[PDB]
């Protein structure tokens, strides 16, 4: 049982754009492939339109239950 | 004066009816709307010489699912209500074994009355109710939303559903004039349905502390 | 906590036993150090509910309540509220019960 | 950390952008990691040095050494002098380098320091998390039909559209010369395909009613079709920020990120616009015609004379004084509304004299916010000067200056200034109105700091609530404030204000809108092609179908009628669904002057499934359901009111690919539109309950010390009072209206008595008092008491005649209430009713100190102690007619219409609601009262609640500000969720 919206909120975006930046500015291994342009912010929303960044969101219900959510499967409205 | 007394008697009567009625006890719709003269009538047109003299006008009530359950409803004679009548009513309660009963006083009771009458109450249930409270139904006010007692297998099934426990749950105070109102003790859960401009109307949880 | 609920399990008690029957001295010397003198006045209060002076000494019923208060004493020149006085059979069952909520101790 | 220095605008910087010094952005650096794909770049960097602005300063190896300024490798944290595209914090901003040493923004949303973070997941949350009336005139004379401009003007303005497709449209004329239009440049400006509909402020309400009514004589209401301006000048509700604006439809529709664009596109257009066309303001704007300053001279000194007669009448004072204020109140609010409905019609009048040419007049038409009042200044008159919301003060004996005479209430004291401000003040009128700017600067200074105190509290009360993960709105210690946020757990910043359509239409109008009468078979070939038409009239199941639907609607508007009273169809909804049909009509080229191919039953079972897939609360469990429904009902009635067979093909005529676009979209928004979880939902709506508090500068308390209070629990308000109703035939007549007042109004012996004296009588027979000489024998023979036992003094008491009459007070009341108080021993006779000089006389029945003083002790704890009627806690009663529809009642006629009442009702200063409803004839229903402890003690939580938030919204929108419902029932449920109402923690 997985209850809870399919949109991804603000703040999740937010989040996981930046810990992805992190990574990849980081030398972490990049699965899109590579255009000219190098700020790693620009290459971690194109990898997100890409649809396969490897990063799930856990979300904590508030008596504590996680509930675990692929970002593959989170549709994305912008 | 006199015509005062019987529209204050009349008013606390009907009040009392639609108490009973909205705690599910099997109260008769005619008698519901009843009018001046009907009381006048059925019971007298002046409380003087006392002809009505808060006797015979204890309400007698069963609660549809349960008809065994028959509260008391009672007017004490005193303005103030005693420990000596309290025990009266006790009795008279165990004499047609009955355990739940509410009691219309005036000026109230003495604090050591309601420890004493409190105390004593998992064996029968015996509730204070002011002769002003009683005068007009609150939730008949438009600020008062619509209040139900919802049952003990509700509450869990409501627990389980939304996952929550029941210190997270909004409480109303034992207190509070609707809680009186509706005779809900502590650890129950009362639900509210209020209308909303945002959704038509909602429905929250309150429970009782 | 600290076992408190007996301490007006026992004041309560003696409120009602009070308001039985009339009431000896020694027995009521040796139970007002544990009430509070609200819990008396809840006792004058109860005793005067069944026509009774709210002074445990005498048992005698009291009279009509003159149901008025605010009454002026000539001799004495001087206005005296009696809404007290009306629970007491006589005066001086007032004075006295006075003069016993006078030293109640107030500890818990 | 940084250095602060003061903002200079430019307006050739991004709305996101802020222009940085090169020299601030070399004093402190950025800090990067080294990537394969950059090391190039930073190498270059660290080469050029600190020297040059352009480099680096500090470099940290993997082992942390710090190196000041070679070599550059994977995971050499370096800290580069910070350059264009970097994000900077004071809300977010892109760095720009310019040249000169001031920091520069943009000023449309309306010294300071700037931070900018190091690590890159702040950088990105920031980044992803983060028009002041000087472009509204341009906009407003940009958009006048007489704006024509040249092949060269129009280049210019269209290489400045950062947004512009390079096809340079075909000018509005084309012969004898190519002329654009203002009009065409913003419609190129407005992107996206924007379909808007607003009203202009010159537009006169009159054109509607008759002819011309679209054609816009006057350039009337405003027109926007497929994002492009068709029609009408652009004020400031049409621009600027507010319902259903331009800039608010296209955010909404396609995205703050390009309505940026729209801010910079129209800023910059409209400047180099004005740059050839060119604003002013001197003093021609200021110098209107003679016969409109002579028609001003004229009406003030109208308004003088009429003053003047006033005062001379005053002193004559026949002038019946207006019940419930004395005679020096009365006439001071005499006065006030002369002079102010006189300055109000001079700036009229001021107003209405510009007529095309007056530079005054395009601010005062687009920015009529504040500027009214000034321009009317400015022209016409200065106006009354006020202090402490009264006229000037005789701060000397009797007299405002010393320049007047005693007793001076004339205009010419007391603070008016005739005068205009071209004109000049005079010395007295320069010296008021320093001290009415004072009073001002006073107010401001202190508002101000009330508002940030205010401010302050209200985000600490609630800093902590956040919106969960289960669509519940939570506090820190995690108990549930609101099952859903809003009562519908729907976003505050996606809704709208629209109309229901069927809440307000009685029963036979909405019959005839909203029933689809088939049995026409003429109409229907109108509105629908031949197939369907055909397949409507044959069919039975059809028609069954729509009758159970229309059927559902009816009972859902009655529904509505019981949710909604007073008939307020303004309602706050997620989706415009008006909007969305106009756009889907748009996008498909629909035909309204052709028949329909979409099928009514296809519009029903359309709306079915798209209530189906509009889910707040999941899970097919029963309870689940019910709150679903409790969530959508609103909306779901909303969507079959308008999205009614009927409508779409009598006014509507979608198509069915339209209507299906129409549903997708409509799903799609309200999916949006869901408030996402985790929002700081406390937060925001504190900031947007606090911000009104800036500008919130029979009496009742109201404003700033109204929200202190309501967000306190303070048990003494200033001000409690307690609105009264009635039920029937009292609330109609005034006369059984005052007899249920009298008994509610609080009467002591001081409000009925005129005159007390105390007597000696050597014999009650011989009665020194000559007048009561007949009336004593009268009464002392066959005594009811002992006359040996009547003390030797008498207390007369002649009462007032008027008092009496007026609160339907009688002898034997006041007799029967003395001896209930004080018993047998109080012998008191009362002389007779219709009997001239009405009198009434006290003794003392015998049974120390004195024995006058003890009737004087008597007398003084008897004056003010009695009580005769009313409630001591009501200090007193008001009566009038409601002359809103707030305290109207209003109800619903047999034919279905809202009508409203005028019935009696009483505002009592003094609080005692329980006696008051106890009280018969005292309507129990709305009976209500603004003391929310008095509410708690008496109703309850849920209506302690409910009156805290009706109390909340009347003192917010009485001076207009709106906060949207969501904000004030967080705020009334965090600190009504206790069980108890609490204060704020402060
Ligand atoms: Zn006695």
């Amino acid at each position: 049982k997985r209850i809870t919206t399919p949109y991804m909120t603000k703040y999740e975006r937010a989040r996981v754009l930046g810990t992805r930046a992190l990574q990849i500015a980081m030398c972490a291994p990049v699965m899109v492939e590579l255009e000219g342009e190098t700020d790693p912010l620009l290459i971690a929303m194109k990898e997100l339109k890409a649809r396969k960044i490897p990063i799930i969101i856990r979300r904590y219900l508030p008596d504590g239950s996680y509930e675990d959510w692929g970002v593959d499967e989170l549709i994305i409205s912008d | 004066d006199d015509e005062e007394e019987t529209y204050r008697l009349w008013k606390i009567r009907k009040t009392i009816m639609q108490l009973c009625h909205d705690r599910g006890y099997l109260v008769t719709q005619d008698e519901l709307d009843q009018t001046l003269e009907e009381f006048k009538a059925q019971f007298g047109d002046k409380p003087s010489e006392g002809r009505p003299r808060r006797t015979d006008l204890t309400v007698l009530v069963a609660h549809n699912d349960d008809p065994t359950d028959q509260m008391f409803v009672f007017f004490p004679e005193e303005p103030k209500v005693g420990i000596k009548t309290i025990k009266v009513y006790c009795q008279r309660m165990q004499e047609e074994n009955i355990t739940r009963a509410l009691i219309v006083v005036q000026q109230g009771m003495t604090p050591s009355a309601k420890q004493s009458l409190v105390d004593m109450a998992p064996k029968y249930i015996l509730e204070q109710f002011l002769q002003q409270e009683l005068l007009i139904n609150i939730t008949e006010h438009e600020l008062v939303p619509e209040h139900v007692v919802m049952t003990k297998e509700e509450v869990t099934e409501l627990l389980a559903r939304y996952k929550l426990r029941e210190n997270q749950l909004p409480r109303i105070q034992a207190g509070d004039p609707v809680a009186r109102y509706f005779g809900i003790k502590r650890g129950q859960v009362v639900k509210i349905i209020r209308p909303s401009e945002t959704a038509g109307r909602y429905i929250t949880y309150r429970l009782v502390q | 906590v600290r076992k408190k609920i007996e301490f007006e399990r026992k004041a309560l008690h003696i409120v009602e036993q009070l308001l039985e029957e009339n009431i000896t001295e020694e027995f009521l010397m040796e139970c007002g150090r544990f009430i509070t003198p609200a819990h008396y006045s809840d006792v004058v209060d109860e005793r005067s509910i069944v026509k009774l002076c709210g002074y445990p000494l005498c048992q005698k019923k009291l009279g009509i309540v003159p149901k008025q208060k605010y009454k002026i004493s000539t001799k004495t020149n001087k206005v005296y509220d009696i809404t007290e006085r009306k629970s007491f059979c006589s005066n001086f069952c007032y004075q006295a019960s006075k003069f016993f909520e006078a030293q109640i101790p107030k500890t818990p | 950390f940084s250095a602060r220095t003061v903002i200079t605008p430019d307006p050739n910087l991004s709305i996101d952008q802020v222009g940085v010094p090169r020299s601030i952005a070399a004093n402190m650096t950025f800090a990067e990691i080294v990537t394969p794909f950059n090391i190039d770049r930073l190498q270059e960097l660290v080469r050029r040095g600190n020297s040059q602005y352009p480099g680096a300063k500090y470099i940290i190896r993997d082992n942390g050494d710090r190196i000041d300024l070679l070599h550059l490798q994977t995971g050499y944290k370096v800290e580069r002098h910070m350059c264009d595209g970097d994000i900077v914090i004071f809300m977010g901003h892109r760095v720009r380098i310019l040249p000169w040493s001031t920091f520069r923004l943009n000023l449309s949303v309306t010294e300071m320091n700037l931070h900018l973070p190091q690590s890159l997941e702040t950088r990105a949350e920031i980044q992803e998390l983060a028009i002041v009336q000087d472009t509204l005139t341009a906009v407003r004379k940009f958009t006048k039909r007489d704006v024509f401009l040249e092949r060269g003007e129009v280049m210019n303005l269209l290489m400045f559209l950062s947004t512009w497709d390079g096809k340079v449209p075909q000018p509005a004329i084309l012969k004898p010369r190519p002329l654009w239009t203002g009009k065409q440049i913003f419609s190129l400006i407005i992107p996206g395909h924007i379909n808007c509909i607003r009203t202009h402020s010159t537009h006169p309400d009159d054109e509607d009613s008759g002819p011309y009514k679209h054609i816009s004589p006057g350039d009337t209401k405003v027109v926007v079709e497929n994002g492009e301006l068709i029609m009408g000048i652009l004020c400031k509700k049409s621009l600027g920020t507010s319902a259903g604006s331009l800039v608010h439809i296209s955010y909404l529709e396609m995205g703050h990120d390009i309505t940026r664009l729209f801010y910079s596109n129209i800023q910059t257009v409209i400047n180099n616009w004005l740059l050839i066309e060119g604003h002013t303001i001197g003093i021609g704007d200021s110098i209107a015609d003679s016969k409109t300053y002579q028609d001003i001279q004229n009406t003030i000194k109208k308004a003088k004379q009429d003053v003047i007669e006033v005062i001379e009448k005053a002193h004559n004072n026949e002038l019946e004084p207006t019940p419930g204020n004395t005679l020096r109140q009365t006439f001071e609010n005499q006065v006030n509304r002369i002079l102010n409905d006189a300055r109000d019609k001079t700036g009229s009048s001021a107003q209405k004299s510009l007529s095309e040419y007056n530079n005054f007049k395009s601010m005062v038409v687009s920015g009529a916010k504040g500027s009214k009042i000034n321009i009317s200044q400015v022209i016409a008159v200065v106006g009354q000067q006020n202090v402490e919301g009264k006229r000037i003060p005789f701060g000397f004996k009797h007299r405002t200056l010393p320049h007047f005479i005693k007793d001076d209430y004339g205009p010419e004291s007391r603070g008016f200034v005739e005068n205009s401000y071209l004109a000049g003040l005079t010395p007295t009128e320069f010296f008021f109105h320093a001290m009415g700017g004072r009073e001002g600067l006073i107010d401001t200074a202190v508002k101000t700091a009330e508002t940030g105190y205010i401010q302050r509290r209200l985000i600490k009360s609630m800093e902590s609530v956040m919106v969960k993960y289960d669509a519940t709105v939570r506090n820190s210690i995690n108990q549930v404030v609101q099952l859903r946020y809003g009562e519908d757990g729907l976003a505050g910043e996606s809704v709208e204000f629209q109309n229901l359509a069927t809440l307000k239409p009685s029963n036979k109008a909405f019959e005839k809108k909203f029933r689809f009468d088939y049995t026409n078979e003429r109409a229907l070939r109108r509105t629908l092609q031949e197939d369907l038409v055909k397949d409507v009239l044959s069919n039975a199941h059809i028609q069954n179908e729509l009758e159970r639907e229309f059927e559902r609607m009816r009972e859902d508007r009655e529904v509505l009628r019981v949710i909604f009273p007073t008939g307020d169809s303004k309602v706050v909804l997620p989706c415009n669904l008006l909007r969305m049909i106009w756009n889907a009509q748009k996008i498909f080229h629909i035909n309204p002057r052709l028949p329909s191919d979409l099928h009514p039953i296809k519009v029903v079972e359309g709306v079915k499934e798209l209530s189906k897939k509009l889910v707040i609360v999941n899970g097919d469990d029963p309870l689940s359901r019910q709150a679903q429904e409790n969530a959508t009902l609103l909306f779901n009635i909303h969507l079959r009111s308008t999205l009614c067979s009927r409508r779409m093909a009598e006014e509507f005529r979608l198509s069915g690919e339209a209507f299906d676009w129409l549903l997708g979209e409509i799903e799609s928004k309200f999916n949006q539109a869901i408030a996402h979880p985790g929002e700081m939902v406390g937060a925001l709506a504190a900031q947007s309950l606090g911000e009104p508090a800036t500008q919130m500068t029979k009496n009742v308390t109201l404003g700033v010390p109204r929200l202190k209070e309501l967000i306190n629990i303070s048990k003494k308000p200033k001000t409690p009072s307690l609105t009264v109703f009635l039920l029937g035939q009292s609330a109609r007549d005034a006369e059984r209206a005052k007899d249920i007042l009298c008994r509610l109004e609080h009467t002591t012996l001081r409000k009925v008595t005129a005159n007390t004296a105390i007597y000696y009588d050597p014999n009650p027979q011989s009665t020194v008092v000559a007048e009561d000489q007949e009336w004593v024998n009268v009464y002392y023979e066959m005594p009811d008491f002992d006359v040996a036992r009547i003390s030797p003094w008498l207390l007369r008491v002649e009462l007032d005649r008027k008092h009496m009459t007026d609160r339907k007070l009688t002898m034997e009341q006041i007799a029967e209430k003395i001896n209930a108080g004080f018993g047998d021993d109080l012998n008191c006779i009362f002389n007779d009713d219709n009997a001239e000089k009405l009198v009434l006389r006290i003794r003392i029945m015998n049974s120390k100190m004195d024995d006058d003083v003890f009737l004087r002790c008597i007398e003084s704890n008897m004056l003010t102690d009695m009580t005769l009627q009313g409630i001591e806690q009501i200090s007193k009663v008001y009566m009038h007619l409601p002359q809103t529809d707030n305290k109207k009642k209003i109800i619903i006629t047999e034919d279905g219409e809202f009508k409203a009442l005028q019935e009696w009702i009483l505002e009592t200063d003094g609080v005692s609601l329980m006696r008051v409803l106890s009280e018969k004839d005292v309507d129990p229903v709305r009976t209500t009262s603004n003391d929310i402890v008095e509410i708690f003690t008496v109703l309850g939580i849920e209506a302690v609640r409910k009156a805290l938030e009706r109390e909340l919204y009347h003192v917010i929108s009485f001076d207009g500000s709106y906060v949207n419902y969501r904000h004030l029932a967080l705020l009334c449920d965090t600190m009504t969720c206790r069980g108890h109402l609490m204060a704020i923690t402060r």
